[PDB]
């Protein structure tokens, strides 16, 4: 079952609709971006170790490129993920607002009027 | 699902044009030049109504126009037309090409007697206009009322409340 | 002209079939005569089993394979 | 320009069939784009009336549509009789 | 899964051949052109789930045109009753159903 | 074989898959499958020997049968509704035949016999291609018709695939057959959640493809096709064996590794329906795959097996060819669990 | 109907000729007379043994080249379309592709028979 | 009920299919497939498809010639099997014939759902067209539309045929 | 459906069954594959002619083309197997197990 495959107004291969520009972009110090940079640094270290080079010192340009590439991809990945979650919430709220019969707000009862069974522990 | 309405057998009777295919082919060009208006009216009715039961009077008018045309041809150019359609009829493909003398004589006869000019090449295949008092049908397909669509997406996009909200994650 | 006479021929065959079926199918209890099989009320082209369904097999053979077998 | 001429002469001396085939294929490939009668063939194809021309309803605002086949309006096939 | 490259670029690689009501050469119509046209128009834009219920009538008519099951059922019922009537000798079929008609052009 | 011809054949395989993925007409999808198979057959025979010829013949027979059933299902669907568009598949018999044909193409149990045999009979590069790229087209078609799918048949085949993958993998000393049974079990996991959520199918497919690529590239790096030949790799390149051990742990599904994420999300999705018993059985069964991954880890990384004298000569030389994407594949196979909410971008 | 009658007539005439050939003359069959002919000496092996095909590769190419004939046969009708530029481009594309396949197999010694 | 020609042709089609599916020998199997191709050409001809029937007959004749050569080269033995030379082949052949006859009787005397749907018969004349128009063959126009509408189909088909030539050369290379 | 449709579908089922049960010769199974292709051609042609779908008249030609490609592929593989064993028996393809 595909929930969002055919939502009206969806452009086939866009990856970032113009509507997404109305959302605050992720901060450059976002911990998820830092974790992506950590992944890139780990990839650089593993690249050094597999090629039988000094793991920490062998190629600084290669390690920098690894970290930069992972951060660069992660930024747009996070933007798209946040856009999808915003879309989900927007649709949920619109549907609840347009179908009041299926989401009734029934009367609130205080705990002084609700009869709860007591189960002794003994 | 309802009964099908059909005309009575009496409503379907009409004076019949009972000439063979070769006679019709021999006279076709002048017939399309002379009886154009009722034929175009009938074809417009037929292609607009999409129902043969609604264009019966037009078919009768087509038959009457064809009968008048052939009565005139009989009254004025009997023998040349007979020679022409016999020539046309002998051919297995009913070819215009193999009988030009007979066609020329028939054309001269009709031009002098009735002032009939044979249509030029490319003229009978023209798309023409018909002026009719028949109202344009509004629902020729008998369509039902179309269902209404899902309303639309509306409003400004705000960030998801509390993030993804998937398990432990706060973002 | 061919279109007009084809329309008359099809309508005549349909009317003949309707009348003969009304004669035949009055014996059974719950058979609406001339009842359609489509929910829509617009004209539908006959299936040629509905025009030649009550006629002799020579007519059926000529109507079905007449053009294919003419060589 | 000098080695290819020798190649052409050698091919004509050893494989005339292939030389003729390639020349014919190249001519067939390139000539139709340089011919003025290609559009004439297209027009002849477009002028063949396979189906019936359904007439248009007169709304009183179509001067360009004839009211009769012999009227001066509409397309003409006079170019075809001179071909 | 499905990358709608055709929709994104507007190419029409194969959509021209998907349905019977789509621009045949020389304007030759399909046998069930009107039924498919009505079913498509009725179900357009409402989604697959809604369409399966709210366009059931048009789809049923289209399938009836396609396969013609109810038509042969009705014809065979009529012919069975006619044969039963003639076997007991109570029909006397008309002369125009036996080849002695008066044909019209 | 000429490198130009090899590149042309690879592009034809990928062109068939892309034609399957972008088409709207059933005929074009069938054509994509035919083109993919036609180009794939010679790639399996690139290194010519009787085993490769046998593998190619078995693959051709299985896939040709599957495509014949696919075309018949398409034609039946056309007969009962004059539609060529890939949609809800208006006929149930046609849908059943379509499901069986796609299952045959994927290698889902009961039709799973060909996969171990073809994988063992070809080279590691051909096995990489067969077990990674060749899953995309049938899975995409299954995703596009997921609504009309019958849950009882698909779930039966998925559970059978998980069971048979575990049981068959338990018995293998050849690495290619182990990979094939692992592939069968992962295909079962992929198809179990397909009627409920295709995003989970895509996520599981991507994670499995990453782990499989990492495993096959590690195996190509250390030229081992048997367990005993892999038991020598510690005395030549210990880092390779350590990375392979961690990747094997990830394949098993142990948290906090990335392998655990698809199983976790599929279990959650199935419990969002009622569906309680099936995920429990699926996890209990995946324990078998974990067992034989752990046995491989015991043999190659956690203990040291005896070596031979001639390994000393190998110590003096380096690996000439280098796989540029192997470090990224290993990192994505292992350390990706904290980025789980990013799966929202898949739908 | 007419073509079926023609087929029936021709097959019947051939069958009647065979029947007359086998029932009119005097038959004197004995084992030496009916033995296989190999120029007066008995054959060594069986004629049902495998017989090598030196042109096997050309035979497979005939299967593929035969299907392009089915693609080219509708060409007389395709010349009547309005968009003659698209049709002519596609007819030449198919024929160029067919000549390229012949050129490839020719240069790779695919037309030479096995020895 | 009109002369039962289409039903007889389809029955002979099924009989030839049973003939080659019992697998007596490749020489015999090719003969059965040739007979099936002929009757299928006839069946399609009786529906207006002259071009398609003739084309499929020609294609299968060429294919079976290649198959005959290949059978003589690679699929022979001292005593080739016929439908009565082996209990397995004869049993499969008789089982197929009896299954076909049972299905024919079952669907002809009753009106029952075999597997997919039901069928009463009446001959395939009933569902015909009674369409009256044209100076052209609709099938011919549809097939000729491959060069104006089917550009994508032409591209993929030509590419696949060229790739097939390359593929057979690669497969039979050996080494 | 009419009787002809059931007959063509029965022919397809028989050819599939024929392919599924192997005797000794590989070539027989290839013949069964071609038979399935022919049955599909006939069925699709009948359906397309009955519904007067003009643009669908060209699909069976494409089907025949890819059937020819499939048959060529199978024949090449048979050539290789026979060159390896001197026989096209499916019993010889047993080097790889499950
Ligand atoms: C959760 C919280 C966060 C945690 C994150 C996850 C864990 C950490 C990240 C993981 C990946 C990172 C490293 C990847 C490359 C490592 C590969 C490697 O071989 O390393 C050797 C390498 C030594 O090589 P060398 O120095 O060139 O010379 C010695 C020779 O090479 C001698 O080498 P040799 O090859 O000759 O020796 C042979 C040896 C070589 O074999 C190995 O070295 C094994 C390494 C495998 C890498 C791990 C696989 C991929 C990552 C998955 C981890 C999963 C974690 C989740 C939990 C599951 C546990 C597995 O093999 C064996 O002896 C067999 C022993 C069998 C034991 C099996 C266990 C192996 C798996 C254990 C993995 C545990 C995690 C990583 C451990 C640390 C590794 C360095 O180690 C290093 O020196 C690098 C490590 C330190 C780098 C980070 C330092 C950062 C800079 C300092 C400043 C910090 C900034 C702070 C900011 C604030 C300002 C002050
Ligand atoms: C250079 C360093 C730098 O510039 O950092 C600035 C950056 C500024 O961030 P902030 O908004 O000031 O910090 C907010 C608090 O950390 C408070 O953090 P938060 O509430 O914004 O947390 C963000 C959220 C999202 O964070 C993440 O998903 C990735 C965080 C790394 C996961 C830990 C495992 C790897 C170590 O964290 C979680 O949802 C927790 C779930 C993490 C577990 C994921 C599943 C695997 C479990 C372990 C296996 O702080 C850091 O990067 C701290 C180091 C991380
Ligand atoms: C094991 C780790 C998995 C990693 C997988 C590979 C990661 C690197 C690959 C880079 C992806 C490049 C693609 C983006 C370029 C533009 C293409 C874009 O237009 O594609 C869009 C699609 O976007 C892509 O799907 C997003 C790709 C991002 C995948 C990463 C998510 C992995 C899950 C969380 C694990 C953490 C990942 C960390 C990465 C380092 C089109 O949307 P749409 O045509 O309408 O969808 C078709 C499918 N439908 C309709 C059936 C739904
Ligand atoms: C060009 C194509 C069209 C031509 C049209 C004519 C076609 C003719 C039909 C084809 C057959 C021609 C052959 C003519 C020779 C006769 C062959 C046979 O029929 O005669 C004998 C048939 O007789 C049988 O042997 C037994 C005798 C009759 C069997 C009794 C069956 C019950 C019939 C009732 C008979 C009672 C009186 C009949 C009048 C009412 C067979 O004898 P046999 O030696 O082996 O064969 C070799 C013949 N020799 C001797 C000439 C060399
Ligand atoms: C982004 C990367 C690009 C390069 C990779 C391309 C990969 C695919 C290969 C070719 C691209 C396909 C695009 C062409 C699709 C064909 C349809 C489109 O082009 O329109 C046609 C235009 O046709 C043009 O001639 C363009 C086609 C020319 C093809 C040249 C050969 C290219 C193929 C080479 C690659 C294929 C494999 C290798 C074999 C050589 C029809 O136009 P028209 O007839 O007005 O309208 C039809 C509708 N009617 C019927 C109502 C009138
Ligand atoms: C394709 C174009 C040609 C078509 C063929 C038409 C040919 C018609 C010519 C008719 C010629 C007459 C046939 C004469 C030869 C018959 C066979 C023959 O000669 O055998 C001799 C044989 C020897 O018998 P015995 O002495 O008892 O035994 C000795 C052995 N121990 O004698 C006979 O059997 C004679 C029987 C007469 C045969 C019948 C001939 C009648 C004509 C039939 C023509 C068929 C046309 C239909
Ligand atoms: C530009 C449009 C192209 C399309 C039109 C062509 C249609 C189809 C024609 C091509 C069919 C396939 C081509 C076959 C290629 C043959 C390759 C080959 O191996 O050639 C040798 C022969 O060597 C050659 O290559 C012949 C010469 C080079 C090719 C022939 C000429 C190439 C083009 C020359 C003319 C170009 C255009 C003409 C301009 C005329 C100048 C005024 C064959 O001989 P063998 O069988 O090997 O002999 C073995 C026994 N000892």
């Amino acid at each position: 079952m595909t929930m969002m495959s055919g939502r009206p107004g969806r452009v086939p291969l866009q990856f970032l609709p113009n509507e997404a520009r109305s959302l605050p972009p992720p901060k450059l110090t976002d911990p998820r971006l830092v974790y992506m940079g950590f992944l890139g640094y780990c990839s650089g270290l593993i690249d050094n170790a597999i090629r039988r080079r000094p793991v920490v010192s062998a190629g600084l340009h290669r390690q920098l490129l690894y970290v930069t590439s992972f951060v660069f991809f992660g930024y747009y990945l996070l933007k798209r993920q946040d856009y999808m979650y915003a879309l989900r919430d927007h649709d949920m709220f619109a549907y609840v607002k347009s179908h009041p019969e299926d989401f009734p707000e029934k009367d609130k009862k205080t705990y002084g009027e609700i009869l709860e069974e007591f189960h002794p522990v003994r | 699902p309802g009964i099908v309405e059909l005309p009575t057998l009496e409503d379907l009777k009409v004076q019949e044009v009972k000439v063979s295919s070769s006679v019709l082919k021999a006279a076709a060009h002048h017939y399309g030049a002379q009886c154009d208006k009722p034929n175009k009216e009938f074809m417009l009715c037929r292609w607009e109504e999409k129902d043969p039961r609604r264009c019966l009077e037009e078919g009768k008018l087509v038959n009457q126009c064809a009968l008048d045309f052939f009565r005139q041809i009989k009254r004025h150019c009997a023998e040349p037309f007979t020679e022409y359609w016999t020539c046309i009829d002998y051919s297995g493909l009913q070819l215009f090409r193999h009988c030009r003398k007979q066609q020329a004589k028939f054309d001269e006869c009709v031009l002098d007697k009735l002032g009939w000019v044979r249509p030029d090449l490319g003229e009978l295949s023209k798309v023409t206009k018909v002026k009719t008092d028949r109202p344009l049908p509004e629902n020729p397909y008998h369509s039902r009322a179309r269902p209404e669509p899902n309303p639309e997406a509306e409003g400004d996009l705000k960030p998801a409340k509390h993030g993804s909200r998937l398990f432990f994650w706060t973002m | 002209l061919f279109q007009a006479e084809k329309d008359r021929r099809v309508l005549q065959m349909l009317r003949e079939n309707l009348e003969e079926e009304a004669i035949i199918m009055k014996d059974v209890p719950d058979w609406k005569v001339g009842e359609s099989v489509f929910h829509t009320t617009r004209w539908v082209t006959p299936m040629m089993g509905e025009l030649y369904g009550l006629r002799t097999n020579e007519e059926i053979l000529s109507a079905t394979y007449g053009f294919i077998w003419y060589t | 320009a000098g080695r290819i001429a020798s190649f052409l002469k050698n091919a004509w001396a050893k494989e005339p069939v292939l030389v003729a085939s390639f020349a014919i294929g190249g001519l067939a490939i390139i000539l139709p784009s340089l011919s003025p009668y290609t559009n004439y063939a297209i027009r002849i194809n477009r002028a063949t009336p396979y189906n019936y021309p359904v007439p248009l309803r007169d709304d009183g605002n179509m001067p360009d549509v004839p009211s009769h086949p012999q009227d001066p309006q509409g397309p003409s096939l006079e170019w075809l009789k001179n071909l | 899964p499905f990358f709608d490259v055709q929709k994104r670029l507007g190419l029409d690689l194969d959509r021209w051949m998907t349905i019977q009501s789509a621009e045949q050469p020389h304007k030759i119509p399909g046998r069930c052109h009107a039924f498919e046209k009505e079913w498509i128009e009725c179900a357009h834009g409402i989604g697959g789930i809604r369409a399966e219920k709210e366009c059931k009538i048009e789809f049923d008519d289209f399938v009836e045109c396609l396969l013609r099951q109810k038509t042969m059922k009705r014809l065979s019922a009529i012919k069975r009753q006619r044969d039963k009537l003639i076997k007991e000798g109570k029909y006397t079929p008309p002369p125009h159903h036996l080849g002695k008609e008066d044909p019209r052009p | 074989m000429n490198p130009i011809i090899y590149t042309t054949l690879i592009m034809t395989v990928m062109s068939g898959t892309m034609l399957v993925m972008i088409s709207s007409h059933w005929l074009l999808i069938w054509i994509g499958f035919e083109m993919n198979l036609l180009a794939m057959i010679p790639v399996l025979m690139k290194n010519f020997n009787p085993r490769a010829t046998e593998a190619a013949t078995k693959y051709f027979l299985t896939q040709a049968t599957a495509s014949m059933m696919l075309m018949m299902a398409i034609i039946i669907n056309l007969l009962y509704s004059g539609q060529w568009t890939i949609t809800k598949m208006f006929n149930p018999v046609a849908m059943t035949m379509m499901t069986m044909a796609l299952a045959m193409k994927l290698g889902l149990s009961p039709f799973h016999f060909w996969v171990p045999e073809v994988t063992q009979g070809i080279s590691l590069q051909a096995g990489l291609l067969l077990l990674t790229w060749q899953k995309l087209a049938p899975l995409s078609v299954l995703c596009q018709i997921s609504q009309s799918i019958n849950p009882n048949l698909m779930l039966t085949m998925a559970m059978l695939s998980i069971l048979i993958g575990g049981w068959g993998g338990l018995n293998q000393t050849q690495l290619r057959k182990i990979m094939a049974y692992s592939s069968i079990a992962h295909m079962g996991w992929m198809t179990a959640v397909l009627p409920y959520n295709t995003t989970m199918t895509i996520l599981n497919l991507l994670i499995y493809i990453t782990m499989t690529l990492a495993m096959f590239m590690l195996l190509i790096h250390s030229s081992a096709t048997t367990t005993l030949s892999l038991s020598h790799t510690w005395n030549k390149m210990p880092v390779i064996t350590s990375l392979m051990m961690v990747t094997l742990l990830s394949m098993g599904g142990l948290p906090p590794l990335s392998g655990f994420m698809p199983k976790w999300m599929i279990i959650q999705e199935m419990t969002k329906n009622e569906s309680i018993i099936m995920p429990t059985l699926m996890a209990m069964t995946a324990l078998l795959n974990l067992y034989f991954y752990m046995r491989l880890a015991y043999s190659s990384s956690l203990t040291m097996f005896p070596s031979t004298n001639n390994m000393k000569m190998k110590w003096q030389f380096e690996h000439t060819k280098q796989m540029k994407l192997l470090p990224t594949m290993i990192v994505l196979s292992t350390l990706v669990l904290p980025m789980t909410p990013a799966l929202s971008s898949l739908n | 109907m007419n073509i079926m009658l023609t087929l029936l007539t021709n097959v019947t005439l051939a069958s009647l000729l065979v029947l007359i050939a086998f029932w009119l003359p005097q038959l004197n069959a004995y084992s030496e007379k009916t033995s296989p002919y190999e120029c007066g000496f008995d054959p060594m092996g069986s004629a049902r043994l495998p017989f090598s095909m030196k042109f096997f590769l050309v035979a497979i190419t005939f299967l593929l080249f035969d299907l392009e004939i089915a693609l080219l046969l509708p060409l007389p009708w395709a010349s009547q379309t309005n968009n003659l530029k698209t049709m002519l481009t596609m007819a030449l594309f198919l024929l160029i592709l067919l000549a390229a396949s012949l050129a490839y197999e020719w240069t790779q010694k695919g037309l030479e028979w096995a020895e | 009920m009109t002369m039962y020609i289409a039903f007889i042709l389809s029955t002979i089609f099924v009989i030839g299919f049973v003939g080659f599916s019992s697998k007596p020998s490749p020489i015999y199997g090719g003969l059965g497939l040739i007979v099936s191709g002929g009757v299928g050409c006839g069946i399609v001809l009786n529906f207006g498809g002259s071009f398609l029937g003739l084309m499929v007959f020609l294609i299968y004749l060429g294919g079976m010639l290649v198959v005959f050569g290949y059978t003589t080269a690679m699929a022979t033995e001292m005593y080739p099997e016929v439908w009565v030379s082996n209990k397995t082949v004869f049993g499969a052949f008789v089982s197929g014939l009896m299954m076909e006859f049972c299905m024919v009787y079952y669907a002809l005397k009753e009106e029952e759902v075999e597997i997919i749907f039901k069928f009463n018969g009446l001959g395939d004349w009933v569902i015909y067209d009674t369409g009256d128009s044209g100076f052209f063959s609709e099938e011919a126009m549809g097939i000729a539309a491959l060069y104006s509408y089917g550009t994508w189909l032409v591209i993929v088909t030509g590419w696949s045929l060229l790739i097939g030539v390359v593929v057979i050369m690669e497969i039979t290379r050996g080494n | 459906m009419p009787l002809v449709y059931m007959n063509i579908i029965m022919a397809f089922a028989i050819a599939l069954a024929g392919l599924l049960m192997y005797r000794s010769h590989l070539m027989s199974s290839l013949l069964c594959l071609e038979g399935m292709m022919l049955s599909l051609f006939i069925m699709s042609t009948l359906i397309i002619l009955n519904t007067h779908f003009t643009l669908a008249n060209m699909m069976p030609i494409i089907l025949l083309v890819f059937a020819a490609c499939e048959a060529a592929l199978g024949l090449s593989l048979l050539v290789m197997v026979s060159n390896t064993y001197g026989t096209d028996y499916v019993q010889n393809l047993n080097l790889l197990q499950c």
